[PDB]
């Protein structure tokens, strides 16, 4: 697993290899907690905030070039493991293609 | 000397938690019915196969090139019409990922021909694949966790049997497909859940 | 991909309220008898058929060109010798009106040859027709409400089964015939009514 | 269109009180035995036939040219060795008097060949006749009231069945024969009387 | 049915048509009440009084020409229907050939 | 459905298309309440009042040209939906051919 | 017209007390055993026959030229090793004395070939005879009273059956034989006596 | 039956016809009461008294020519019916050949 | 006339105490087991035969030239591993001594071929002989008292049966053999003894 | 049976006929009581006293020529019947050949 | 004369403690299950054979050139996954050591082909040998004590049967094999042990 | 069995005959108590002390030439029988080849 450091800024990377070399334009990219509350939601390149829980509301930023979510304002409570899930949205059906679990200790 | 499969028997007691199949449906199933699920096992030419009839669904899941045979299954109904299936084989004699094929065909409510057919890639380590095909429009979501590291706490094992499960993350596998415009949500509530062991085999 | 019928089974649990058949008779039936009604289903060449033996009557009702099959029926006896039949199929896969044929043949009391044979027009939207024929002089009134929007409150559903009914007025159908010089009166009192689920299928 | 007979069935519920047969015997029958009477019905070529075995007697009564079939019988033993038989058919579809044939043959006590054979004329309206023949010397009196206007108050009908009887004097019929030098006396005391419904049909 | 008038003398007729034209010499002719007590009894032309109930004892007369029983001394009690029964006595067996029910209101 | 206005006069039309173009001379035309009490009854062109409930007794008028029942003297109670039923009287059997449900809010 | 025998049946209820057979034995029988006696009846060519197996004895008694058939028997054991048999036929249709044949053959204790064979004359009116033959040395005395005027008070009749017996001395018959040097003594004590109805027929 | 007269001497006859014309030398001839107590016993022409009850002990006489037992000293108690039994003693077996029942009222 | 055997039957009640067989064994039998002994009877060509399976022993005893057949046996276990067998036939029709043959073959513990074979002379009156043969080394002592004058007081007879035994010393017979260097000691303690009636015949 | 006389000396004989004419050298000759206690024991011509009960210990004498046991010092208690048993000792097995029961009243 | 084997029977009662087989396994068996063990016996050509199915193991043990046949077995589960088998034959008719062959084949958990095959020498007196072969990797230890001088105190014998065991050290035999790098430890804890008698034979 | 003497030094010999004439280099040689606690442990010629119970810890010596364990400092408690077990260590599986039981009374 991958961990992050103390109370400045946490970096959670998906580390998607992208072996099929497909673009981010058709890719559902999102993060979630060990208690399964959504952190961010990238639907087709636009961040969606409707499913984001109020605890992480307006706290997370996303970097598309490094495929990394930056969590700001670390607390004592958020020591759980965070997993990022990458679906590939297809009109016939949305298929999960990648998932990874990282840790976070502050 | 080679480590082989065990011979078949009527009642198996050493179960290995192989899979967590988590079909979501769009028709109403309200509770877990005692004595509802019926399973049929087969082990022909190194392919394990289990057919599960219950809760309006038939699940034909086969695993290719394995030294395992399906010996048990427990089905349970969660909230929001979710159907969790727990599957158990004999023992893990190999540490390699196996290719999976699931056929989810709808027995009642929304019935039809092949609505879906795809190869779901394995989410972690990308070693295997799940040839899924869905015969009917009665399925919202499919989640399959092959060799999970955690049992559901709501599943009670029989006293005379013994349960083993995976403990390594490297042997975990995740396959998932959604047909409804909602991210994830295939997961069970795990608040008020009850499991029933299927009847035959 | 096409949405098709579900395969047959011994015990169906997802019922759709298709029809409310309300035969009035001129001979005395005093109360609902437990275990009296016997139904036989068939689904041959896209035609659903149910034959109901009970309370001195046999009802052979078939629906043409449907993706539904009759799975359940509940018969009840109201006041003034009225016989209410509630019919249940699998599911509504089409939003089109279907042609109906009812054969009401009298098993006991007043028995005979073909007293009546007509095509009753559908009262609302006039899309379908009911080929009715009555074998015997034992029938005062026939009322048939196809896809009703309201269940009878006196009908209790089984706990393990699920019930669905129509909610749109555009799918409602009314067919009626009277042979006695009294306007309407085919309707049940709905004061002291009890229903029995028929035996077979 | 013509009003016809109803088809046969195992258990008939709509009974019509057709006849009151009141054989007096000269041997001792003390009380009504539960489960004693056994009846056999037939309806061949528009002739109804009932054969009653019980209380030392066999009664073979057939009615010619009828749209009725015998569906029930209740036998009871009165004082002074009198045997009252109540007979029930389906329904009265004609208002004409029918010719009657009774064969009273003695199973035990006084047994023999054809003691008596005659045509008893109908007492009121003289439209029909009763071909009676008695095989044995065990019969003192025969009284047969065809379509009576009154049921015996000592006969209790089953709760699940329905009873109809004649209400017109013009449809009444009386046939009687005595072989003992006593006027009438064929009638029952109707003081302490109990009836048993016969077993078969 | 046939009724009769008030407290002078009641006439109950059998109204036997006698279509077989047989004589009264072999004919059992008798009357009875709704509670089935015998009024008169003509066996072979001779009145028999042994089965006559004590209530109608020596009260009834019989007319063979009109085939009619005359009941004298009408009471308030005897308002019931009276039926006359005609048997044809044969040595093989006595056969009832006619019956009729008349009424009586006083 | 079809509704009507306030406390002056309610108009309930059957809106029978009469596609078979048959006359009113052989047609049973009547109206009824949500609790199924008969308002009017046109049997063969003559209004019959025996089955009319006492609540609507002598209150309803009928127009054959517009096929419309006029309900007078609107009350607070009669806010239910009213349905009109048209049977086609045939000597073999009376067949319902049309029904319609209208509403009424005052 | 002739008065004939009644047809056979499984359970006869009108019994006529025909005979009192009173075999004395020299071996010990202490009490009446419930369900011990077994009888077999036959009526072939106007000859009634009863075979009684019980209490160490088989009794083959046939009556010639009769319109009666043996329908019942009750066996009882008195003091001093006496065996009383009560026999019952259908009815007495003739007032003539009938010839009797009794075969008393010994099943256990003293067994052998034909110890005795004689024609016992009828004691009163001397009209008939009893061809007796005794197969074994186990018999001390034989007493047979044909058509007795008195029933044994220790014999209780079944409630559902009816019993008739002779009332005239002219129809009585007495046959007796002793092989022990004691006058009479064949008679029962009638102090503590119990009868059992035999099993078959 | 045959009866006898008052308190002087009772005569009970067997009235054996003796159709086989056999002698009394081989004949067991005896009498008994309704309660079956032996009165006399003639075995082969010699009276035997061992089975005679003590109530009739030395009270009865026997006449072989008339085949009649004379009972002396009549009492009030002995009003029962008396039956005489005649066996024919044969070495193969003793056969009862005659019995008769007479009465006795004093 | 000759006195013969009685015919066979399923349940015999008149038993005659014929023999007291008193096998001592060297292996441990601790108590009498209810329902242990099984006997088989035969009577072929005037030879009675009984085969007794129980308590590790099979006893094939036949009596030559007899009018008796073995009808019952009761086996009991005394102290010091002694096995007492009581045998019962029908009746004693002759007062002559009969020749006896006993085969004692060992079913369990010490088993083998013909350890012993001899003709034991009758101890009192020397009229008969007992051809004994012992198949196995499991027998210490054999005592056989033919027609004993005394029953064992520890043997309770069934209530419905009758028991007779010898009363004359001239009909007594004693046969005995010991293979252990101890005078006599074949006799039972008769202190705490219980008998079981063998199962068949 | 055979009895003996009063309180001087009892003589119990076996009365073995010895029809096989075999000698006493191979013969087990012994006596016993009704309660089955051994009196004497002659095994092969030598008296054995180990199985002799203490009540008859040193009280009995044996005569081989007359085959008779002499019991001395008669008591009131020893009135029972005494039986003598003669076995023929063979190496294959010891066979009882004779037994006799005598009585003893003093 | 020769001392031979006893004939076979359904229920044997004289048992001889022949062997103490003490397989240790590496999979979890937690407790002794009532009615788990199933044994099959054979005695063909002087070779005794017992096959034991239970607790995930099948034990095929045959003894060569014996006059004994296996009649009973009791299996029990000790701590640390140890399986103790107690075996019982008929009787010891020879005082010679016999050659032993054990096949331990694994029914469930770790299954395979012939993991092990060797001839274990007898530890004390070195007269015999044990041809052991193990089909699977599920066995840690094997201990076999042939003719032990001590029964396990935790084994309760049935009341109706009798038990014998060896008392001489010269007839003792020890065979042992370990596949885990721990000296001995095959022995049971004998602290909390329960035995079950196997089902068949 | 083999015993030893009083409170000086106990000698427990295995008395292995060594008929296969194999060396001690591949032989697991050890001793144990009646309560089955290990005394010594010779694995491949080197004494191993990890399984030795603390009661016999550093108390036992071993002689390879005589194959004998010398137990020093005899106590009152150690009067039980001691058994020596000789396994033959093979890479396929360790096979017990010899065992012997000796006694010890002090």
């Amino acid at each position: 697993k991958i961990q992050a450091y103390f109370n400045e800024t946490a970096d959670l990377p998906c580390q998607f290899a992208n072996s099929q070399n497909q673009s981010l334009s058709e890719l559902v990219v999102f993060w979630q907690d060990q208690e399964n509350l959504v952190l961010n939601e990238v639907y087709l390149g636009k961040e969606k905030f409707d499913s984001v829980h109020s605890k992480y509301m307006g706290r997370t930023s996303f970097d598309s070039d490094s495929w990394t979510l930056r969590l700001h304002n670390l607390q004592i409570k958020d020591k759980g493991l965070y997993q990022c899930i990458i679906h590939h949205k297809k009109p016939t059906g949305m298929i999960r293609i990648h998932q990874m679990n990282s840790e976070l200790s502050v | 000397y080679k480590n082989t499969i065990c011979p078949p028997r009527q009642d198996y007691r050493y179960w290995y938690f192989v899979a967590e199949l988590t079909i979501g449906v769009n028709y109403d199933i309200n509770s877990t019915i005692i004595g509802e699920c019926h399973m049929s096992e087969s082990y022909i030419d190194r392919n394990a196969n289990i057919v599960l009839t219950g809760y309006g669904l038939k699940i034909n899941m086969t695993i290719m090139d394995t030294d395992q045979r399906f010996v048990a299954a427990a089905e349970g109904v969660g909230k929001d019409n979710k159907l969790s299936v727990l599957l158990f084989t004999t023992q893990r004699l190999d540490k390699v990922h196996h290719n999976i094929s699931v056929t989810i065909t709808c027995m009642e409510m929304n019935c039809g021909t092949t609505k879906y057919n795809s190869d779901l890639p394995e989410s972690i380590h990308k070693s295997s694949s799940c040839d899924i095909t869905i015969n009917g429009s009665c399925v919202t979501c499919v989640n399959l966790e092959t060799d999970p590291t955690k049992i559901n706490p709501h599943y009670l094992h029989p006293k005379n049997k013994y349960l083993y499960h995976n403990s390594e993350y490297s042997m975990r596998g995740s396959y998932g497909v959604t047909f409804i415009d909602e991210l994830n949500q295939c997961l069970l509530d795990i608040k008020e859940l009850s499991y029933d062991i299927c009847y035959r085999e």
